[PDB]
């Protein structure tokens, strides 16, 4: 299958409250493996899964001085954000960050990404020929003339196609056991009444990696996706994850209804119904 | 591995 | 627990000025204590309990000092918080001047060093270098003796933007560490690179005399807001918006006027709201009246 | 800035079984910006030493963190998570439900 490595930059101020803080993690698909807060007594660069630990401390050292680094770029970023914006030194801002590549199974690059946020919304962003960028707005556009002039895609295109994809390579081969093994949902169908004449049934899936997951339930063969409730896929802690769909149905009508489910941990996809 | 940004600002 | 105290707009404020000393805690800013460090529980102002921030205004030297905060803790031991970190209030315009200089000058290569040298004929015990803004910290050293000055070397890299800017040095005298000297005149430390280096020419060209006119045009196909023309000598940090041009360069006519002196002229680009980020300087010209 | 409140979800890491270790979760999702506040309550008491995880953020930009903690469930212990964020007037709690 593909998979995808991210780091994601939070970088906020918050005048009164702290000193500006800088929280950076990294992901190979939903596994969260590095991370970074400045706020720490001293920050480094820390290991948060098992496959990454046995990396040599020539690792650790580079990501620790490129993460305090960035630390301090995106502290100047937030005082030139307030300029362009023309906002009060008083106030709270954040600035977020996102990169990474996806790979095929080949463990070939398919694509690359960068883009930046403030405030929520979108700053800036490159765009998929990793060589132009494309402007929120007017203060964005500022940023996107420096960068031009200062060839920064050809930096972010470098490392997409290159260190990006031969690190989550490496990756990917260290956590082979745990990143590309999918763990099949368990399910079950529960029923609650609501009334006299009505009844929830609920789908459940559990304990499942990646989190990618489909839930539909139909009724004589027809889908009811608008009739049925589905709740954010949620992780359980142990990088599994857990997911449900609820739709209501008149009683006595439960047998009409099936749970399709439908996950890569699965040979073929499963269909469920209520039994009493 | 993290991306190693040199110098660039907004 | 632990409160956050923080000055503004900042720690490092002339006689005369102002300053707040807030003390956040648990997501509050009211109620709380002050500590100076010699006196490490010994509250100030008879152990006043200051109902908001405590803004000082004006600032006197004896608002100068190494501060904690306590916050109210209505259930536990003390009934006060654990101290916060520690602020120190530096209060300016006590001394005469010291002066600042660049080796070997004020604009930085990004990515290289520079040293700062302040240096005084007064004996002062340490030196402080502080970049001009909001919240930003001082760099302390013991100012060195000899030939009848005392000195100190900031050094200062690797550049970026964060480090470029305007600067001021001040000395302290033994017996009062947080009062410092008036200021050292200001010194911008400007970056340069790695934005490409924009096109120099003269128009009609670089050999001139007389009455007559000698405009120097910086062209980049980059996209600047803005360009500095620098004659060596240091007599010229002119600066002028950019205009685009049908060809989509950009450019701005500098007229030097009647009385140009002439000598060797560099330009650079540089972008809207950054005026300590220049880009590469372009290669030089020489013009001759 | 526009500003988004946060979703909660309130369950175990495994199926809940009276007398056996567990790990009770409050996930908190699609909430801007970053500062939240996120309490376990037993039987409307703060738990002790709940852990969360590192702040991250969806494709919209909106963050998600999870609370978690140690727990033994027992039939007379009710839990709820507690949740406090600028865009909300007063804390939110929303309690457990082993029967969902
Ligand atoms: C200020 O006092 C604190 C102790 O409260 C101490 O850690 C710090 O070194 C002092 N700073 C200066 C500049 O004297
Ligand atoms: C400081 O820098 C100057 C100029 O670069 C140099 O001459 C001097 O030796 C350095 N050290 C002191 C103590 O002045
Ligand atoms: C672009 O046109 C302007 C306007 O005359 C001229 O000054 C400049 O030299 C031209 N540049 C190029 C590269 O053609």
């Amino acid at each position: 299958g593909s998979h995808s490595m991210r780091y994601f930059y939070t970088a906020m101020s918050r005048p009164g409250r702290g000193e500006p803080r800088f929280i950076a993690v990294g992901y190979v698909d939903d596994t969260q493996f590095v991370r970074f807060d400045s706020d720490a007594a001293s920050p480094r660069m820390a290991p948060r899964a098992p496959w990454i630990e046995q990396e040599g401390p020539e690792y650790w050292d580079g990501e620790t001085r490129n993460m305090k680094a960035s630390a301090q770029t995106y502290r100047e970023n937030l005082r030139i954000a307030l300029r362009y914006y023309n906002q009060s030194e008083a106030g709270s801002h954040i600035i977020q960050v996102m990169y990474g590549c996806d790979v095929g199974p080949d463990g070939r690059l398919l694509r690359g990404h960068n883009q930046y946020a403030y405030d929520g919304k979108d700053y800036i962003a490159l765009n998929e020929d990793l060589s132009s960028w494309t402007a929120a707005d007017t203060a964005a556009q500022i940023t996107q003339r420096k960068w031009e002039a200062a060839r920064v895609a050809e930096q972010l295109r470098a490392y997409l196609e290159g260190l990006c994809v031969e690190w989550l390579r490496r990756y990917l081969e260290n956590g082979k056991e745990t990143l590309q093994r999918a763990d099949p949902p368990k399910t079950h169908v529960t029923h609650h009444p609501i009334s006299d004449h009505e009844a929830t049934l609920r789908c459940w899936a559990l304990g499942f990696y990646p989190a990618e997951i489909t839930l539909t339930w139909q009724r004589d063969g027809e889908d009811q996706t608008q009739d049925t409730e589905l709740v954010e896929t949620r992780p359980a802690g142990d990088r599994t994850f857990q997911k449900w769909a609820a739709v209501v149905v008149p009683s006595g009508e439960e047998q009409r209804y099936t749970c399709h489910v439908q996950h890569e941990g699965l040979p073929k996809p499963l269909t469920l119904r209520w039994e009493p | 591995a993290s991306l190693n940004l040199p110098a660039v600002s907004w | 627990d632990k409160p956050f105290l923080s000055a503004w707009p900042s720690a490092v404020v002339p006689r005369g000025g102002h300053v707040t000393l807030r003390c956040h805690y648990r997501h509050r800013f009211n109620n709380f204590m002050l500590y100076k460090e010699d006196r490490i529980h010994i509250p100030i102002f008879h152990g006043r309990i200051f109902q908001e921030s405590f803004n000082m205004s004006p600032v006197t030297t004896a608002h100068a000092g190494n501060y904690t905060c306590r916050g109210s803790h209505p259930h536990s031991p003390t009934g006060w918080s654990a101290p916060s970190n520690p602020v120190v209030i530096m209060v300016t315009g006590n001394h005469r001047k010291p002066s600042l200089l660049a080796h070997p000058g004020p604009l930085v290569k990004s990515g290289e060093r520079v040293i700062l040298q302040c240096w005084s004929d007064i004996m002062f015990e340490h030196f402080f270098l502080h970049k001009e803004g909001i919240s930003k910290d001082p760099s302390r050293l013991v100012g060195q003796i000899h030939d009848g000055v005392s000195k100190a070397n900031f050094s200062i890299g690797p550049m970026m933007l964060a480090l470029a800017g305007t600067y001021r040095c001040y000395g302290s005298v033994t017996h009062t560490p947080y009062q410092l000297s008036a200021p050292s005149d200001p010194l911008d430390i400007v970056v340069t690179g790695p934005y490409e280096k924009p096109s120099l020419s003269a128009q009609p060209g670089p050999k001139v005399q007389a009455g007559e006119s000698v405009t120097l045009s910086c062209s980049s196909r980059s996209s600047y807001d803005m360009y500095h023309l620098s004659r060596e000598g240091g007599a010229h940090e002119r600066r002028l918006p950019a205009v685009r041009k049908v060809n989509r360069t950009f450019q701005a006519d500098f007229p030097l006027g009647p009385a140009t002196h002439g000598g060797t002229y560099r330009c650079f680009g540089s972008f809207r709201h950054s005026p300590y980020e220049w880009s590469d300087p372009s290669d030089p010209l020489l013009v001759s009246v | 800035m526009i500003q988004r409140t946060p979703k909660i979800q309130v369950y175990s890491r495994h199926p809940a079984e009276n007398g056996k270790s567990n790990f009770l979760n409050c996930y908190v999702s699609g909430f801007h910006p970053s500062d939240i506040e996120v309490d376990l309550l037993k039987n409307g008491e703060r738990i002790e030493k709940v852990e969360h995880s590192d702040l991250s953020f969806s494709k919209d930009w909106s963050f998600y963190l999870l609370y978690y903690t140690e727990f033994t469930p027992t039939e007379k212990d009710e839990y709820a998570c507690r949740v406090n964020h600028v865009t909300l007037s007063q804390p939110k709690i929303v309690k457990w439900d082993r029967d969902m």
